[PDB]
This record gives structure tokens, sequence and C-alpha cells, in this order.
């Protein structure tokens, strides 16, 4: 399923329940129907041509909720509905599919920062733990190739990480892999071909502009050309083989900058605003609604 | 000023 990038939640201000879909074929913004309850920090993903907020936090005027909320949005009905809650809140999560299963990795809850992975079965609606990773991370990314599903960055409550591991669904076990030649909180990762792409995150003194790309066959990471915007809780997401990243903060502003990158070029472009600047969004590609 | 993501605190 592909045809509008949809990004869901954020925060200005506070956190916001917006969701909007962008057409990257005519430019155009649909406003949707909104989340039930604001969130930022969530992640979004589709199966099955249903688009899923996982997680995330409603940092609010009357207070600050982590959430276990699972929500499915359905473009035909333009509705919310919710699904199975995870097993605990994760605010700053991470979120990969492999196979239809949706994979909710790390995120924070309160003072507490996990290292434990669950899994939903769409078909059941239910989710159960699986392995829980080598690190305990939050702002962690998460993208899935060739089915094995990589966590990338974070912070561990302590540090920022470079650090990345994989996992192996069919021994449920995580492994480290080379880590990243920067240290990403907050970064956008993604899958483009045979490689995964983190761009932007926070190194614990700035937000960065620097992308870099881990080829699986060669375990090595190589810089990219850096986006224009240094910014760190980026929505990222792929569509028709071109990188999408999606508003962040930079340090001063929330971003309404969506920049796209070309990995035929090696370019970054402007390719459109947002209808408001805003950090912390879920984003994920299907079928333009009604 | 979470300067990750730019949220109060």
């Amino acid at each position: 399923v592909g045809r509008l990038i949809y990004t869901a939640g954020g925060y200005f201000r506070q956190s916001l329940s917006y969701l909007e879909a962008y057409n990257p074929s005519n430019g155009s913004w649909l406003r949707l129907a909104d989340l039930q309850v604001p969130r930022s920090g969530l992640a979004g993903c589709v199966v099955g041509g249903l688009l899923y907020a996982v997680g995330g936090r409603n940092n609010s005027p009357d207070g600050n909720t982590d959430s276990s909320a699972l929500d499915c949005y359905n473009p035909m009905t333009n509705q919310w509905s919710p699904c199975a809650s995870m097993s605990v809140p994760r605010n700053r999560i991470g979120v990969g599919v492999i196979d239809g299963h949706i994979y909710a990795v790390g995120g924070s809850h309160g003072c507490i920062h996990h290292s434990s992975v669950e899994r939903y079965e769409p078909e059941r609606d239910e989710w159960h733990l699986v392995a829980p990773m080598l690190t305990r991370r939050i702002g962690v990314g998460v993208a899935v190739l060739n089915r094995l599903l990589y966590a990338v960055g974070g912070f561990d409550g302590t540090n920022r990480l470079n650090s990345a591991e994989c996992y192996y669904p069919e021994r449920n076990e995580w492994r480290m892999i080379t880590p990243m030649n920067t240290i990403r909180s907050g970064a956008g990762v993604c899958v483009l071909h045979n490689c995964i792409y983190a761009a932007g995150g926070y190194d614990g003194q700035d937000q960065l502009n620097s992308v870099e790309r881990y080829d699986v066959e060669t375990e090595t990471w190589t810089f990219v050309a850096p986006m224009r915007h240094h910014r760190s809780a980026l929505g990222i997401t792929v569509h028709q083989g071109k990188i999408y990243v999606l508003g962040g903060y930079d340090g001063h502003t929330f971003l309404d900058s969506v920049e796209c990158y070309d990995p035929d070029s090696d370019t970054w472009s402007e390719v459109t605003r947002m209808t408001s600047g805003r950090s912390g969004v879920g984003v994920a590609v299907t079928m333009e609604p009604c | 000023q979470n300067e990750e993501n730019g949220e109060q605190e």
C-alpha cells in the first residue's frame, strides 16, 4: 500500500492530535480525522492498508501521560478505532513491521528506559513480548530489511548511543551490529534498497543534519549528503525510492520543512511544508482516503 | 527544554 504520506500527532507547545496526509504527486495536504488522544514521540506504520499510531506521550496542559495505545486508522472510512494496548507505555518508541506484524521497541515510561520489545498480530488483535534488546533505548530508530529488524541509536537514560542491533525472528535473538559513526538519539531511521539510513537526531550537543547509511552486506556505515536543515525528532518515510523527512526540532524552531533525498543524485531538496511546524510525529505511507 | 525533541521541562 503506497500513495499518501500520513503524519499523525506531534508536538508544538503541547502534544497534537493532527492527522494530515501529503500527496507527492500534486503537492496537496489533506486534514483527516484527529487522533482520539493527542500524542508526540509516537511512531506510525501501515499493515494491510490500515494506519497504526503506536505509543507516545500526551504532553498536555493538564499533565504528561505516557501511552501504551495502539490506534488504527482506516482511510476508507476516515475513522480511528482503538486496537489492543501494549503491555507498557512507550514514549519515544520505535516501530517496525515484519511480515504483517508490528514490532514496538524500547521507549520510556516515567524515568524508566525500556529494553523490552513486543509484537502485534493484526489478525488476532494481540500483543506479545519478544526478546528484549541488549540495550535500553528511547528515541530509537527502527527499520526492517530482508525480514530482520534493526534498532539504531537512542538514549539509555545516561548516554545517547551510536550502537545498533539486529533481531532475527526465527531465533528470537538480538545481535550487535557495527555502531554508527555518530551518536544519535531521535534520528529518523529508514530503509532504501539494501541500506539502513539514519538521518539527523541529537548527539548530546547539537541537532544533526548528517545522514549515514549501513550496507548490510559490508557491515559499514558511510555518510551521504547531509540534510539542508539540522533536525531531531523528525518523522521519516520512504516513497517511490526517495526518503522524506518531516518536521523536527532544530534547537531553535519546530520545523515545518519537508525534505526529500534522491539516492541516484545523492541530493536533498525541499519539497513542501507541513501546515504547521512540529516535532515527534508518527509517519507512514498508504492508500488515499475519501 | 528537551534538546532532542524541543518539548518543555
